[PDB]
């Protein structure tokens, strides 16, 4: 019984995306691919994935399509291996689905290597120590909550707060001219957002379909089934692994969102059988997410920059899914409606966000100070917040006046206009450099701008954006204030 | 002579010759729409030789279908049939496109908008046909000695409380 | 397990006489006889065949006898399909059984459209149906062909 | 016609709480078809079972009208030929009915011409009416922010002790007796001492005239009441609704109080009949319940039902499912609070989460 | 905060309650799911 | 030459509205999520859809018609297909059944489609009117687009739908029918008489032509409710797969997800949360992704849905809420307080919002909407922590935004741009409505004498594609614009405001009271 390829068997239950498959030599090894070979009359092809074994002929599995026009007893055969993905530089600039096939519509891919989805974690002797800041061009991300090279970036939000957009401006500013390749990977998100995604990196020549493109796209979407959701993240993972490994070379990996990753297990739990958890999750919610967690590493062949989406059920960052990923990333950014429905944007809330490198062995003195500084008067400045709202901003002594009017300035100049969303704002973007930023927020901690206006501070980019700005608010002031005179 | 490109990349059929054609054998206007249906199907996107075509049935047809269809007015079809054309399409209107919008207005006695779309023709074309300037200003002459300038309801003396608020 | 100890000895017919027996004999029994049985006890089962009386001893066991109408239905079956017979069903209203000479007709032609069953020999067996008032119908190998009436 | 299952023989299987499954050799029969069970028993009463599921082609499981105590297996049961009927007519004015349709006043034999299936379809679309008009109550916050409509359908969501038995008698009141057309009471799951208050008003105010011609109808399945009667005492009263409203074309009003213990009673056989519970514990079937319930009582081309309808919000918790889904299925909505009513406030209505339907100037002024 | 204190408290007591219908019910439509089948035992030896 | 049909078995149990099958020894056997079909009858059969396939061969059935005539032990057919229900522009005006079957009032498609591919889509561009200024501006709504309408009880989640239903008559009557937008309004749960209030409101406004309705009323099993959506969207397929728009409406998905859970519990599959079957999010999901806006090289046609949610005490932390928020492209929040305050429509702009944006905006209301923008952030948060021009505007706008019916594109572009401009500063907040009233249904100028424009008359219905086509701040337009709106300032600030102001009568204040009510009804 070592090699199954061909073995043949017979379905004998159906009950939504699950499907149990009787083989009379032996049920396959789990994560085994099956192919439904008898015509149903079926428009698209069925493929089955082994999860479990209910005894030594009886096997469940789950279904990559629509389980319709499906009979009982009809033919499933064994592939002789797990799912494969095509691998390699030629599969640049294209796009694909959960099992590896091309949806492009751009002729046949010259596929050299397949290599399966299911793969074991590196081990703890295979892992790389890499601490190097990671400039994204945004003025809360570079300060606050630095990322690293090499690492893991997760951005927790709920549903409208600025996830999708982020990866955007991201792309745009750390892709473009990122020297090694990128791979983005579609779960459970809208479709028109890949649309427009596949649009935007070709207008930015990432996908040159004439020249040679550097970007692989991987989409299982909503109108996929669950069976397909729970597994085009380790597609795309996949590839992402071959060119650490093989190519040696440094890649970063997109995914949005990983929570559904999450939630398409859960639907399908249900049906194998297995108790829910709380709130109603699968039991094996941690031990799936931390397989697929560890192997996105960056060991010593190559690195895995990884950005990953993270969906905050109903704003409750207490779930269990949002919780569990907290403990598997580097770099945790965490968006609040509050603050978005404040006007500001990105809506990140600096006092929940973490880095591992916001430390002064790997990043600059003046960087870790200027950081802590203003996460301190952030704090102090939500503390006097309660005051003014029951003695008012009357009470308050000069000392924490000067915290406040400080305060204020800080929350406003985090905000930035980013070169992706100039149609939600109306204004161009800016890409605020590292040591920009640094100066620009260590001036004002100081009371360098102390007697600039506050808003100045607001949807701008570096220093010299405030000043201009100011300005130009003093221009239209003394303009009012001639059109007030000779009235 | 040269393969146009769809947004994805994919050519597209530009032989678009047959379908003005079968516009320009239509009874009715609303007819045609169906032909661009058809042609935007068949991945062969309209050319400004289309919507010329399909302004001139527009212009030349007696109603929209067979059956009249209230509120219908042929002006209001033409100026968004130019709107997607420009704007959805990215293709300039000619000269030839505004002289059937200024032939419909003269022909309506919509003496109003010959005037816009007169200012509009010697601002983006060069000048207007004086033929339909002349014929635009004679419309206008005939009401304005008809007492029919402006509907009269608008003209009626009112005040605060004389006013009906349906 | 039936048919396959049958298929030992290679008679099979014992079996149905067994069943019918049965069936006989539950005409009699006290209501819900199958809760509280002894088959070993009920003189009735003692004259059936080995295999039948080792099987109805198992279904006790597991408080099952109640399956007797349906397994029966299981082993006719598997013999009709051993010895190459199709039934060919026909649903005829309550004392409407007189008449069968155009379900033999439809039979018969629905057995010659199926090509599986050339070589098989065509049976009919008549079911009351009291859901039809006039006319019949006719089901062979799925094949359902109606030409009946009910209640206006 | 004559059913072709009527004297149908069955025996009882499986005896569990207020449900039963009976097993009948020939076949079982149709859905919610009556039957009566024949063995003495030692009973005081009789024993009638309605069918509401099919577990073979021969069992079928069915919920007791009236105790199950002292019932056996094997008891021999036999089909009525038909569903649970009830009288209708002008016979009924100024009775007292049961589920059954049996007078319990302890007065003359109904003699009623003939009789009706409680359980039938509801009005179609094209049997619907677009009529709008006020219903003038007297109660200043029903008649400026709520207002009710002639012919629709009104709600009173209320917890415990709150008022919603007392407004619904002085809409009886100043509505009930000067009117033209007839009146249903329906009483499910509520205490028997309201029914005996509201047959002695109701006979004071002559609307009964016991020698005369009578107004109004009484149906009555009480909290005593095991919960198969209290599940299908409002479609008898329906029913009765119904018939005056199609065959006559009589305007009719319809006070049913507490339609909540109407779903609360299916919830408690649902949990018998082996069905996984919903939220809360409630029947999965709660919505279709209301629904085919709440799609009877309309108002047709042919005449008008104006239902009042008393709904029990559970631990004061309106989010629960059963008011909840009432709302859908109201035309006017009365909210009662029980804050309001410790200030002193009677009516305890509040006015913001009340609604109604005809608050449109283009019905009132 | 005597009124938010009175209902931090109602709200806690039926979260424990209200998830453990929630597990409970699905482990007993799990359960009954799970069909007893026919045992292979020796009844002939007893 | 017999119609032949396919046995598969005998109906052994049913539970309400719901049915399971013993397959006969010896049968082909059926395929799942096909439809069947149960011989009540010698010449009358019941629908029913296949949803569970056992081990033991029983196979779980969902009954859709003639329930009350299905009993045990009735024969089985088995047609071997997925449902497939009319389609084309035969249906328009016609009340149906999620199976096709027609109501009466006082090609066929497949429902189990897959949605568009990546590379079968394109960029929203292309503008639908709701007729509300609130939304049109602040909350744009693209053709292909999935717009969430969330709100409690009593709030307006039906009427605004409705209403964007009816603001198509008027302008499809006028342009060609390419371009025209077809409406598939689908209730599930509702009661029988709104659905009949609703056709008898669509036809008054011949509404009817370019508009079918798909009802499941209350009544009918769960299974109707449960294939409504997907019938209803599949009407609205067959014109986008042919280069045309259409519009769906789902009054409501709350009322779905319970359908399909009464159906998962009573056919014995395991609960979730609240209940829910664990795919509950797949359901809408698979639903809302079949709204698209096809590319150009598949025709340019698109499905616009507009599924409404209803909420319990303004709590959006639900279950089913939640998953319908992160699958929509935007959502429009009802608020009830708002409700209730005056404001109608109740349109929440905090809590809304459009992710497409701009994109599904026309060239004229782009600058208006981008500009008006920026003062009402600043109107919220002035008020929140002194009269300021973004203050005095601020409140006209939002007084601007009460409405009853929809607004022609024209009437309503050009009043938001009057109180840009500043042209309502001097015009009290609770006469705004009044001055609009007079602007659109009036004309000042003519009446005093005083009118020197050529064209730009706000009675010249046609100018609204011209608006459309050069924007309002353009020399063709722009001039004789400010013209007419100075004249029309100043005409009525001096012949009514005044007055108005000097009214001190009771009989004259109620009457003025009347008035002012009045105008926020009619414009
Ligand atoms: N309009 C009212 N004016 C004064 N007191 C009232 C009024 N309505 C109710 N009450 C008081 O509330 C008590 C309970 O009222 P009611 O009998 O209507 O309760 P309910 O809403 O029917 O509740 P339940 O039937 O569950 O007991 C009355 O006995 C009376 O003391
Ligand atoms: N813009 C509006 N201005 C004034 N009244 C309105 C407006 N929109 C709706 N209404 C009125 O508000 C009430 C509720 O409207 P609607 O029927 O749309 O509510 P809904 O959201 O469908 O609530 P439900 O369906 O749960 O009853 C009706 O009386 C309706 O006429
Ligand atoms: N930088 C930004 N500037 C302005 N609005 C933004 C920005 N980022 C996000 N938004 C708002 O959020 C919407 C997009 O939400 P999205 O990025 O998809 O969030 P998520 O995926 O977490 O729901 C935009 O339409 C806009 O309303
Ligand atoms: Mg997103
Ligand atoms: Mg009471
Ligand atoms: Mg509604």
């Amino acid at each position: 019984v070592a090699d199954h390829k061909g073995r043949v068997g017979h379905v004998s239950q159906v009950i939504g995306a699950v499907v149990d498959v009787h083989f009379a030599d032996g049920v396959p090894p789990v994560l085994t691919a099956l192919d439904v070979v008898d015509k149903l009359g079926r428009d698209e092809p069925l493929t089955l994935e082994i999860v479990q074994h209910l005894d030594a002929h009886t096997g469940r599995c789950i279904a990559m399509q629509t389980t319709d026009l499906l009979k009982l007893k009809a033919k499933v055969v064994s592939t002789g291996g797990n799912i494969s993905v095509p691998v390699g530089r030629e599969t640049l600039g294209r796009i694909f689905n959960v099992l590896g096939d091309a949806i492009d519509q751009r002729g046949p891919v010259g596929e050299k290597l397949r290599m399966p989805i299911h793969a074991v974690a590196p081990k703890l002797a295979d892992q790389a120590a890499e601490d190097a800041v990671l400039t994204t061009g945004i003025k809360v991300i570079d300060l606050i909550l630095p990322y690293c090279k090499g690492g893991k970036i997760g951005l927790f939000g709920g549903a409208g707060v600025g996830k999708t957009v982020i990866i955007m401006e991201l792309i745009n500013n750390v892709a473009k001219g990122h020297g090694g390749f990128s791979v983005f990977a579609g779960v459970g998100e809208r479709t028109r957002e890949g649309t427009d995604l596949y649009l935007e990196m070709m207008q930015s020549k990432v996908i040159d379909l004439k020249g040679e493109s550097k970007c692989v796209l991987v989409y299982g979407q909503m109108n996929e089934p669950p069976g397909a959701r729970a597994r085009v993240a380790q597609s795309a993972l996949t590839m992402a692994e071959y060119f650490r490994d093989v190519e040696g070379q440094d890649v970063l990996l997109f995914i949005d969102n990983i929570f559904r990753f999450t939630q398409a297990n859960s639907e399908v739990s249900a049906l194998l059988g297995r108790i829910p958890a709380a709130v109603g999750y699968q039991p094996t919610l941690a031990e799936d997410l931390g397989q697929l967690q560890e192997r996105i590493t960056s060991t010593t062949k190559g690195s895995i920059t990884s950005v990953q989406a993270v969906y905050v059920p109903a704003d409750d960052i207490t779930d269990p899914a949002p919780a569990t990923t907290f403990s598997h990333l580097d770099a945790t950014t965490v968006l609040d409606r509050a603050v978005a429905e404040s006007g500001i944007y990105p809506a990140v809330n600096p006092l929940e966000c973490a880095s591992r490198i916001m430390d002064p062995d790997v990043i600059s003195v003046d960087h870790y100070n200027v950081a802590q500084d203003v996460v301190q008067m952030l704090t102090k400045y939500r503390e006097l917040q309660d005051i003014i709202a029951v003695l008012g901003i009357d009470e308050l002594s000069e000392e924490d006046k000067l915290i406040v009017d400080r305060a204020r300035k800080l929350v406003k100049f985090l905000s930035q206009p980013f070169q992706v969303a100039e149609v939600f704002t109306g204004m161009t973007g800016h890409y605020v450099q590292l040591d920009d930023t640094i100066d620009s927020f260590s001036g004002l901690l100081m009371g360098t701008y102390d007697q600039v206006p506050e808003m100045a501070f607001y949807m701008v980019g570096g220093i010299n954006s405030v000043l201009e700005k100011a300005k130009k608010m003093a221009e239209e002031a003394a303009e009012l204030e001639k059109m007030r005179r000779a009235r | 002579a040269a393969k146009k490109y769809d947004l994805f990349g994919y050519e597209v059929d530009t032989n678009t010759a047959p379908w003005i054609e079968k516009i320009k054998k239509c009874k009715y206007y609303d007819e045609a729409g169906e032909v661009l249906v058809n042609m935007n199907v068949s991945n062969c996107p309209p050319d400004i030789a289309t919507y010329n075509a399909t302004l001139q049935c527009i212009y030349q047809s007696p109603s929209k279908q067979s059956t009249p269809v209230d509120n219908e007015s042929k002006f209001c079809a033409m100026m968004d049939l130019l709107e997607e054309m420009q704007h959805r399409n990215r293709l300039k209107p000619n000269e030839e496109s505004w002289t059937w919008v200024m032939k419909e207005c003269v022909k309506s006695g919509q003496f109003r908008l010959g005037y816009c779309i007169q200012q509009v023709m010697e601002t983006e074309c060069k000048g207007c046909p004086a033929d339909l300037v002349k014929a635009n200003e004679a419309n206008a002459q005939k009401a304005k000695t008809e007492g029919k300038e402006h509907p009269g309801h608008l003209s009626q003396q009112a005040g605060l409380f004389d006013v009906k608020v349906e | 397990f039936l048919y396959k100890a049958a298929e030992e000895k290679g008679n099979f017919d014992n079996i149905l006489s067994d069943f019918q027996k049965i069936a006989a004999a539950a005409s009699k029994l006290p209501i819900f006889w199958e809760r509280t049985a002894v088959v070993e006890k009920i003189p009735e089962f003692k004259q059936l065949s080995e295999p039948t009386f080792f099987t109805l001893v198992w279904m006790q066991n597991n408080g099952m006898l109640e399956l007797i109408q349906e397994v029966a239905e299981v082993y006719e079956t598997f013999v009709n399909a051993k010895q190459k017979k199709a039934v060919a069903k026909i649903f005829v209203a309550p004392g409407g059984e007189k008449n069968v000479e155009e379900a033999r007709r439809v039979a018969e032609e629905l057995h010659k459209g199926l090509k599986e069953l050339a070589d098989y020999t065509l049976v009919l067996k008549t079911v009351v149906d009291r859901t039809i008032v006039k006319g019949f119908a006719v089901e062979l190998a799925g094949q359902y062909v109606n030409k009946a009436e009910g209640q206006q | 016609p004559v059913a072709d299952h009527k004297g149908r023989v069955g025996h009882v299987s499986q005896v569990i709480g207020a449900v039963v499954d009976v097993h009948f050799a020939d076949g079982v029969p149709p859905v919610l078809t009556a039957l009566d069970v024949v063995d003495k028993l030692g009973r005081d009463e009789p024993l009638t079972l309605e069918i509401v599921q099919h577990l073979d082609a021969h069992t079928g499981r069915c919920i007791a009208m009236q105790t199950t105590d002292l019932l056996k297996l094997k008891a021999k049961v036999v089909s009525t030929g038909g569903n649970i009927s009830v009288p209708v007519g002008r016979e009924t004015l100024g009775r007292i009915f049961n589920v059954l349709g049996d007078a319990i006043d302890q007065r003359g034999p109904v003699g009623e011409k003939l009789r009706m299936p409680i359980h039938a379809v509801a009005p179609k679309l094209a049997d619907q009416a677009a009529e709008d008009a006020v219903l003038t109550t007297g109660i200043k916050v029903i008649d400026l922010i709520l207002p009710y409509c002639k012919g629709g359908k009104i709600g009173l969501f209320g917890g415990a002790g709150v008022g919603k038995t007392v407004i619904i008698m002085e809409l009886i009141n100043n509505v009930a007796k000067g009117h033209g057309g007839f009146s249903v009471f329906a009483g499910v799951g509520e205490r028997t001492r309201e029914g005996t208050d509201l047959y002695l008003e109701m006979m004071q105010s002559k609307v009964i005239d016991l020698k005369g011609e009578s107004k109004c109808v009484l149906v009555y399945g009480q909290m005593n009441e095991p919960p198969g009667a209290r599940a299908r005492v409002a479609q008898s009263a329906l029913t009765m609704a119904e018939y005056f409203r199609d065959v006559e074309g009589q305007d009719v009003l319809l006070f049913i109080d507490n339609i909540f213990r109407f779903t609360q009673a299916n919830s408690e056989v649902s949990a018998l009949l082996g069905r996984i519970p919903a939220a809360v514990g409630y029947q999965p079937t709660l919505a279709e319940d209301l629904g085919q319930l709440q799609e009877r009582i309309t108002s047709t081309t042919k005449g008008s039902i104006t239902s009042v309808q008393a709904v029990y919000v559970p631990a004061d918790d309106i989010t629960d499912p059963a008011p909840a889904t009432t709302f859908s299925h109201l035309d006017a909505t009365t909210v009662l609070d029980r804050a309001v009513a410790e200030s002193g406030i009677y009516p305890a209505v509040n006015p913001l989460e009340c609604a109604s339907r005809i608050m449109d100037p283009d019905v009132i002024s | 905060q005597q009124r938010t204190s009175s209902l931090y408290n109602k709200t806690r007591q039926f979260g424990i309650t209200a998830a453990l219908i929630e597990i409970l019910s699905a482990m007993s439509s799990l359960e009954g799911n799970a069909m007893k089948g026919v045992r292979r035992n020796k009844f002939w030896e007893g | 030459f017999f119609k032949t049909t396919e046995m598969i078995g005998y109906v052994h149990s049913i539970d309400g509205t719901i049915a399971t099958l013993i397959p006969a020894p010896g049968n082909p056997g059926v395929a799942y999520n096909t439809i069947i079909q149960i011989q009540v009858s010698p010449t009358t059969f019941a629908a029913g859809l296949v949803f569970n396939l056992e081990k033991d061969g029983r196979i779980g059935i969902i009954l859709m018609d003639n329930i009350t005539e299905v009993q045990s032990g009735q024969k089985v057919m088995a047609t071997g297909q997925l449902l497939h229900i009319p389609v084309g522009a035969g249906v328009l005006g016609k009340v149906v059944n999620p199976l096709g079957h027609e109501v009466p009032v006082g090609t066929l498609g497949k429902v189990d489609t897959g949605a568009p591919n990546i590379v079968s889509r394109s960029p929203v561009n292309y503008n639908l009117l709701t007729g509300f200024k609130a939304v049109d501006t602040m909350i744009p709504i693209g053709r292909g687009q999935r717009e969430l309408i969330v709100g409690d009880r009593q709030t307006g989640k039906t009427s605004i739908a409705v209403s964007t239903i009816i603001n198509q008559v008027r302008i499809n009557q006028q342009i060609l029918s390419k371009n025209a937008v077809i409406s598939i309004y689908v209730s599930i749960g509702q009661r029988c008489s709104n659905v009949a209030r609703i056709h008898r409101l669509l036809q008054s406004y011949g509404a009817l032509r370019y508009t079918t309705v798909m009802a499941a009323t209350a009544a009918e099993p769960a299974g109707l409710q449960y294939l409504a959506p997907y019938a209803g969207v599949t009407m609205g397929e067959y014109f986008m797969n042919r280069g045309r728009h259409c519009l769906c409406v789902y009054d409501d998905l709350s009322k779905q997800a319970v359908a399909y859970r009464q159906i998962s519990l009573l056919l014995r599959r395991p609960p979730g949360r609240e209940a829910y079957p664990g795919d509950v999010f797949y359901l809408h999901s698979r639903l809302l992704e079949r709204a698209a806006m096809l590319s150009p090289g598949k025709g340019g046609g698109s499905v616009t849905a507009l599924p409404i949610v209803e909420t319990l005490s303004n709590d959006v932390t639900a279950y089913i809420v939640t998953n319908v928020i992160s699958i929509t492209d935007g959502q429009i929040y009802l608020d009830t307080k708002l409700f209730t305050g005056g404001q109608r429509p109740a349109v929440n702009i905090g809590l809304s919002v459009s992710r497409v944006g701009s994109s599904a905006q026309n060239a004229a209301m782009k600058g208006v909407a981008g500009k008006l923008k920026g003062i009402l952030a600043e109107y919220r948060k002035l008020a929140a922590d002194v009269q300021t021009i973004p203050m005095i505007r601020g409140a006209r706008f939002v007084a601007l935004f009460n409405q009853k019916q929809p607004s022609y594109f024209m009437n309503a572009i050009v009043s938001l741009y009057a109180c840009l401009n500043g042209y309502l500063d001097d015009v009290k907040v609770q006469y705004v409505k009044f001055y609009e009233y007079l602007l659109v249904h009036r004309d000042l100028g003519i009446m005093y004498g005083t009118a020197k424009n050529k064209f730009f008359y706000m009675y010249v219905q046609e100018l609204n594609y011209l608006i459309r086509f050069f924007t309002l701040n353009s020399p063709i337009l722009h001039g004789e614009l400010e013209e007419m709106l100075k004249q029309h300032t100043h005409l009525f600030l001096q012949h009514y405001q005044s007055k108005m102001n000097a009214i001190k009568s009771e009989k004259d204040v109620k009457a003025l009271k009347n008035l002012l009510y009045s105008c926020k009804r009619a414009v």
